[PDB]
Protein backbone atom coordinates (compact mmCIF):
# COMPACT_ATOMS: atom_id res chain seq x y z
CA UNK A 1 0.00 0.00 0.00
CA UNK A 2 0.92 4.05 -0.11
CA UNK A 3 0.47 6.07 2.50
CA UNK A 4 0.15 9.32 2.25
CA UNK A 5 1.20 11.49 5.52
CA UNK A 6 -2.13 14.24 6.55
CA UNK A 7 -2.53 11.88 9.24
CA UNK A 8 -0.49 9.80 11.49
CA UNK A 9 0.56 6.94 9.42
CA UNK A 10 -1.14 4.77 11.99
CA UNK A 11 -1.50 0.82 11.17
CA UNK A 12 -2.90 -2.12 12.86
CA UNK A 13 0.12 -4.80 14.10
CA UNK A 14 -0.47 -8.32 15.55
CA UNK A 15 1.90 -9.37 18.20
CA UNK A 16 1.63 -12.05 20.79
CA UNK A 17 -1.29 -12.68 19.64
CA UNK A 18 -3.27 -9.31 19.86
CA UNK A 19 -3.82 -6.39 17.83
CA UNK A 20 -2.49 -2.63 19.28
CA UNK A 21 -2.17 0.53 16.64
CA UNK A 22 1.37 1.44 16.00
CA UNK A 23 3.16 4.44 14.05
CA UNK A 24 5.34 3.45 11.23
CA UNK A 25 8.31 6.13 12.32
CA UNK A 26 10.97 6.25 9.85
CA UNK A 27 12.82 8.67 12.20
CA UNK A 28 12.89 5.68 14.72
CA UNK A 29 16.09 3.34 14.53
CA UNK A 30 14.18 0.57 16.54
CA UNK A 31 10.72 -0.57 17.55
CA UNK A 32 9.01 0.96 20.67
CA UNK A 33 5.99 -0.44 22.43
CA UNK A 34 4.27 0.91 25.56
CA UNK A 35 4.27 -1.31 28.80
CA UNK A 36 2.96 -4.65 27.53
CA UNK A 37 3.82 -8.50 28.99
CA UNK A 38 5.54 -10.75 26.16
CA UNK A 39 6.79 -14.10 26.28
CA UNK A 40 10.66 -14.92 26.82
CA UNK A 41 13.48 -13.43 28.62
CA UNK A 42 14.26 -9.97 28.21
CA UNK A 43 17.08 -7.75 29.34
CA UNK A 44 17.23 -3.85 30.60
CA UNK A 45 18.29 -0.89 27.64
CA UNK A 46 18.56 2.21 27.15
CA UNK A 47 17.35 4.76 24.55
CA UNK A 48 16.87 8.11 23.43
CA UNK A 49 14.21 10.14 22.14
CA UNK A 50 13.45 13.65 21.76
CA UNK A 51 13.18 14.30 25.24
CA UNK A 52 15.90 12.44 27.26
CA UNK A 53 16.63 8.66 28.33
CA UNK A 54 13.65 6.43 28.99
CA UNK A 55 14.54 2.89 30.04
CA UNK A 56 13.20 -0.29 28.34
CA UNK A 57 12.61 -4.08 28.12
CA UNK A 58 14.35 -5.86 25.18
CA UNK A 59 12.78 -8.68 23.57
CA UNK A 60 14.53 -10.31 20.53
CA UNK A 61 13.52 -12.62 17.62
CA UNK A 62 9.46 -11.79 18.34
CA UNK A 63 6.73 -12.24 15.31
CA UNK A 64 5.34 -9.39 14.48
CA UNK A 65 2.47 -8.80 11.24
CA UNK A 66 2.26 -5.43 10.25
CA UNK A 67 -0.95 -5.07 7.85
CA UNK A 68 -0.05 -8.62 7.00
CA UNK A 69 3.47 -8.21 6.76
CA UNK A 70 5.33 -10.80 8.32
CA UNK A 71 8.66 -9.69 10.53
CA UNK A 72 10.54 -10.92 13.06
CA UNK A 73 12.71 -9.03 15.14
CA UNK A 74 14.05 -7.10 18.14
CA UNK A 75 10.81 -5.16 20.36
CA UNK A 76 11.49 -2.68 23.22
CA UNK A 77 8.47 -2.08 25.51
CA UNK A 78 8.69 1.00 27.35
CA UNK A 79 7.52 4.16 28.73
CA UNK A 80 6.59 6.09 24.94
CA UNK A 81 3.73 8.61 24.11
CA UNK A 82 2.89 6.25 21.13
CA UNK A 83 4.13 2.94 19.97
CA UNK A 84 6.01 2.98 17.24
CA UNK A 85 7.56 0.25 14.25
CA UNK A 86 11.16 1.82 13.56
CA UNK A 87 13.56 0.92 10.62
CA UNK A 88 14.31 -2.44 12.12
CA UNK A 89 11.29 -3.94 11.21
CA UNK A 90 10.22 -1.25 8.88
CA UNK A 91 13.48 -2.50 6.62
CA UNK A 92 11.64 -6.25 6.96
CA UNK A 93 8.58 -5.66 5.21
CA UNK A 94 10.37 -3.64 2.20
CA UNK A 95 9.07 -0.10 3.40
CA UNK A 96 10.81 2.78 1.56
CA UNK A 97 9.97 6.38 1.25
CA UNK A 98 9.22 7.86 -2.31
CA UNK A 99 8.64 11.73 -3.04
CA UNK B 1 13.96 7.37 18.00
CA UNK B 2 11.44 10.67 17.16
CA UNK B 3 8.27 10.54 17.99
CA UNK B 4 7.30 14.20 17.89
CA UNK B 5 3.96 15.25 19.44
CA UNK C 1 13.09 9.31 -5.67
CA UNK C 2 12.87 6.47 -3.53
CA UNK C 3 14.56 6.23 -0.67
CA UNK C 4 15.45 2.62 1.61
CA UNK C 5 15.56 2.48 5.19
CA UNK C 6 19.07 0.23 6.03
CA UNK C 7 20.30 3.82 7.35
CA UNK C 8 18.72 6.86 8.94
CA UNK C 9 16.85 8.90 5.98
CA UNK C 10 19.08 12.09 5.62
CA UNK C 11 19.00 13.95 3.14
CA UNK C 12 19.52 17.74 2.39
CA UNK C 13 18.07 20.87 2.83
CA UNK C 14 17.80 24.48 2.77
CA UNK C 15 16.78 27.31 4.95
CA UNK C 16 17.48 30.72 6.15
CA UNK C 17 20.00 30.14 3.11
CA UNK C 18 22.06 27.76 5.46
CA UNK C 19 22.40 23.63 3.78
CA UNK C 20 21.95 21.26 6.12
CA UNK C 21 21.66 17.37 6.77
CA UNK C 22 17.53 16.16 8.02
CA UNK C 23 16.10 13.12 8.75
CA UNK C 24 12.78 12.51 6.87
CA UNK C 25 10.86 11.53 9.69
CA UNK C 26 6.95 9.70 9.31
CA UNK C 27 6.85 9.62 13.14
CA UNK C 28 7.29 13.44 13.78
CA UNK C 29 4.31 15.91 13.69
CA UNK C 30 6.45 18.95 13.33
CA UNK C 31 9.80 19.95 11.55
CA UNK C 32 12.05 20.35 14.67
CA UNK C 33 15.37 21.93 13.38
CA UNK C 34 18.72 22.11 15.73
CA UNK C 35 19.35 25.74 17.09
CA UNK C 36 19.69 28.64 14.94
CA UNK C 37 19.45 31.96 14.74
CA UNK C 38 16.86 32.87 12.51
CA UNK C 39 15.56 35.93 12.41
CA UNK C 40 11.91 36.96 12.63
CA UNK C 41 8.87 37.03 15.11
CA UNK C 42 8.80 33.40 17.31
CA UNK C 43 6.43 32.00 19.98
CA UNK C 44 7.14 29.72 22.68
CA UNK C 45 6.19 25.93 22.39
CA UNK C 46 6.95 22.65 23.74
CA UNK C 47 6.42 19.14 21.85
CA UNK C 48 7.72 16.18 23.37
CA UNK C 49 8.50 12.49 22.91
CA UNK C 50 10.45 9.56 24.12
CA UNK C 51 12.28 10.96 26.88
CA UNK C 52 9.55 13.56 27.63
CA UNK C 53 9.10 17.62 26.25
CA UNK C 54 11.22 20.08 25.54
CA UNK C 55 11.12 23.97 24.88
CA UNK C 56 10.88 24.83 21.36
CA UNK C 57 11.12 28.81 19.30
CA UNK C 58 8.08 28.48 16.76
CA UNK C 59 8.53 30.61 13.57
CA UNK C 60 5.64 30.63 10.90
CA UNK C 61 6.24 30.40 6.98
CA UNK C 62 9.39 29.38 6.85
CA UNK C 63 10.67 28.53 3.35
CA UNK C 64 12.49 25.05 3.28
CA UNK C 65 13.60 23.04 0.15
CA UNK C 66 13.85 19.44 0.70
CA UNK C 67 16.08 17.47 -2.14
CA UNK C 68 15.14 20.77 -4.74
CA UNK C 69 11.20 20.14 -3.61
CA UNK C 70 10.11 23.47 -2.32
CA UNK C 71 7.88 23.93 0.56
CA UNK C 72 6.97 26.72 3.06
CA UNK C 73 5.87 26.27 6.97
CA UNK C 74 6.31 25.98 10.48
CA UNK C 75 9.41 24.93 11.90
CA UNK C 76 10.22 24.42 15.29
CA UNK C 77 13.96 25.56 16.76
CA UNK C 78 15.39 24.22 20.11
CA UNK C 79 17.99 21.84 21.66
CA UNK C 80 17.41 18.68 19.49
CA UNK C 81 20.19 15.98 18.48
CA UNK C 82 18.94 16.26 15.12
CA UNK C 83 17.48 17.88 12.34
CA UNK C 84 14.22 16.32 11.74
CA UNK C 85 11.20 17.12 8.79
CA UNK C 86 7.99 16.49 9.57
CA UNK C 87 4.66 15.80 8.25
CA UNK C 88 3.97 18.74 8.22
CA UNK C 89 6.77 19.70 5.37
CA UNK C 90 6.67 15.93 3.92
CA UNK C 91 2.68 16.46 2.84
CA UNK C 92 3.91 19.18 0.53
CA UNK C 93 6.32 17.66 -1.11
CA UNK C 94 4.55 14.39 -2.00
CA UNK C 95 6.07 11.97 0.23
CA UNK C 96 4.34 8.76 0.98
CA UNK C 97 5.11 5.68 2.77
CA UNK C 98 5.17 2.37 0.32
CA UNK C 99 5.45 -1.20 1.03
Amino acid sequence: PQITLWQRPLVTIRIGGQLKEALLDTGADDTVLEEMNLPGKWKPKMIGGIGGFIKVRQYDQIPVEIAGHKAIGTVLVGPTPVNIIGRNLLTQIGATLNF
Amino acid sequence: NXPIV
